[PDB]
């Protein structure tokens, strides 16, 4: 299925997923797309953060879905 | 019941190497919480201070992160009102985290992820951050026993 | 000159962080907006709780994921179809003592950057019977020790067999038998073998763990910066300039403010690619901590970056890739950038320019979450 991840500056990303494919798994695909290492993304959907150790599944995220790409991370 | 194998044998050697320059022993109690002595590094606006420290094993350690809290009241981008330290690989253990802890005091600069009100004053004005965390030493840290 | 590119990009990135990419400060309003309006708060004064979530943006400080800052850089100094080519070739390893770089830097304006991953083994396992294993839905890069079988589940959740007897799993099964370490860790330090049966057989299964890790991509690319080697009119004085943000830590903003730039060019290019080849080829994690350190830390944090509960315990691979650099190219993109700057945020000084493209985002960010979320 295809969902779209989309970033801060306007970037629209088009990915070829399973539902099962795991949070780290797409951060790899977007690693492969721009270039960014899995270790420095942030990924949320619909207000909520995806953990790497969770899957697509886990969150309900069904085909044609959108992604944001958090690339400044904050916390405390 | 009781202790697991892991917090019996950790305490042992945790009081038999401690780590240089902190006090760490568990109560007399409840050994899953840990009484801990910091000692303020020298040339860090922390010098002269003696921070208190308690730290809590959760029954999922070490497969869940110990807690930990500042009993000591401290002016740092890390550490809130409430003593709570912003900061799990289940193959550490206490002492890595101690000497994490350590090593906030050593070099508090904040982080640039840091968003709390105490990060914004020592990154927008830290002449004056330094200034109000040698107060709150002296205030909070010293004459502290 | 080379040099020069090196001095604009630094000025400019210093005095205009994120303004760097030429987006206009609506967009990034608009596509905040598009991103936090979960987290808005749905009931109380609306009014209030859009503010709360705009003042707590931070949509118009830069980058701070070391990915996207060498995008950054890659498009501004080989311009996008430039960037668009670097891309496309291949990294290559950097070798033992990094010759292989050393050998690609011919006297001229060139471009590196720089992959580097860490090796993510398992640390973790768990005894689960056949039937209860379930791939999908299992805790990822961990051992499962079956009652017939050893196996590996990698971050992408496939399943791997780790090549032992349906004998041999069943002994290791049975013979873990306290609740506690049921589900744990392997290479714990504090386990005593010749304590107990269960104690000598989680030794044993992380042993055999280790072995076939040895022969497993476990890869994972965890930081990613690029260093400008400008042009020198005698080799003797060539130096590089390391360009990097970081994402629990800093910006490049930060990173070109604290000079970690020209603090890395004080090693000279034999004495930086010496430390980074030796990152990548240490076993020892106390050499790797510190040279991590010294080298990818904010300025000021070179001894503790790496301590403790960031100790670098994993084996680290440097990947590399060089292109060459035209300073008319790099020196007419970042001319443009500060058109488009001077066109639409005029000011007195780069201070003045920054607040009134902050100010022109939290209001476009604003509009668009009082337009979706009240009625005028």
């Amino acid at each position: 299925m295809q969902i779209f991840v989309k970033t801060l500056t306007g970037k629209t990303i088009t990915l070829e997923v399973e539902p099962s494919d795991t949070i780290e798994n797409v951060k790899a695909k977007i690693q492969d797309k721009e270039g960014i290492p899995p270790d420095q993304q942030r990924l949320i959907f619909a207000g909520k953060q995806l953990e790497d150790g969770r899957t697509l599944s886990d969150y309900n995220i069904q085909k044609e879905s959108t992604l944001h790409l958090v690339l400044r991370l904050r916390g405390c | 019941a009781g202790l697991p194998r892991r917090i019996i044998k950790e305490t042992q050697r945790l009081l038999a190497e401690p780590v240089p320059g902190i006090k760490a022993e568990p109560d007399e109690s409840n050994a899953r919480y840990f009484h801990v002595v910091i000692a303020g590094p020298q040339d860090s606006p922390f010098e002269g201070g003696t921070f208190k420290l308690e730290l809590f094993l959760p029954e999922e350690y070490p497969m869940a992160a110990p807690k930990v809290r500042f009993m000591t009241k401290i002016y740092h981008p890390n550490v809130d009102k409430l003593g709570r330290i912003c900061l799990w690989s289940p193959a550490l253990q206490i002492r890595t985290v101690l000497l994490s802890i350590q090593a906030l005091l050593s070099a508090p600069n904040p982080d640039d992820p840091l968003a709390n009100d105490v990060a914004e004053q020592w990154k927008t004005n830290e002449a004056q951050a330094i200034e109000t965390a040698r107060a709150w030493t002296r205030l909070y840290a010293m004459n502290n026993i | 000159t080379g040099l020069h590119v090196h001095e604009k990009i630094k000025h400019m990135v210093k005095n205009y962080g994120t303004m760097i990419t030429g987006i206009p400060a609506e967009i990034l309003g608009q596509n905040e907006a598009e991103i936090s309006v979960g987290y808005v708060k749905k009931m109380g004064n609306m009014k209030e709780n859009i503010a709360e979530v705009v003042r707590k943006s931070e949509m118009t400080q830069p980058t701070n994921s070391a990915g996207k800052a060498s995008n950054e850089v890659c498009d501004l100094l080989l311009g996008t179809e430039g960037a668009s080519e670097f891309e496309k070739s291949s990294y290559q390893v950097l070798s033992g003592d990094g010759s292989n770089l050393k050998g690609s830097l011919p006297n001229k304006n060139l471009l590196v950057r720089v992959e580097m991953d860490r090796f993510n083994a398992p640390q973790k396992y768990q005894k689960i019977k056949r039937e209860e294993f379930n791939p999908e839905t299992a805790e990822k890069n961990k051992i499962y020790l079956l009652e017939d079988q050893l196996v590996y589940l990698d971050i992408f959740g496939k399943v791997i067999d780790l090549g032992q007897t349906s004998d041999t799993c069943h002994r290791l099964f049975n013979a873990i038998t306290t609740p506690f370490y049921q589900n744990y860790i392997l290479y714990d330090e504090y386990i005593d073998p010749e304590e107990s049966a269960e104690e000598a057989a989680m030794f044993e299964m992380g042993e055999i763990v280790k072995a076939k890790m040895k022969n497993i991509d476990c890869w994972t690319a965890t930081h990613s910066f690029t260093i400008f080697v400008p042009e020198s009119d005698s080799e003797d004085t060539r130096t590089l300039y390391p360009y990097q943000a970081y994402w629990t830590s800093h910006t490049l903003q930060q990173w070109f403010s604290g000079d970690k730039d020209e603090k890395l060019s004080r090693l000279g290019i034999d004495g930086y690619i010496e430390k980074l080849a030796l990152l990548g080829t240490t076993t020892d994690s106390k050499i790797r901590s510190s040279i991590y350190g010294e080298l990818f830390s904010p300025p000021g944090k070179e001894h503790v970056f790496c301590t403790g509960m960031n100790e670098k315990f994993s084996p680290l691979r440097v990947k590399f890739k060089v292109t060459e650099v035209n300073p008319e190219i790099a020196l007419q993109n970042l001319e443009e950038v500060q058109e488009f700057i001077d066109t639409n945020y005029p000011g007195e000084n780069a201070k003045d320019q920054c607040e009134l493209y902050k100010i022109k985002a939290q209001e476009a960010m604003t509009k668009q979450l009082e337009m979706r979320l009240l009625i005028e």
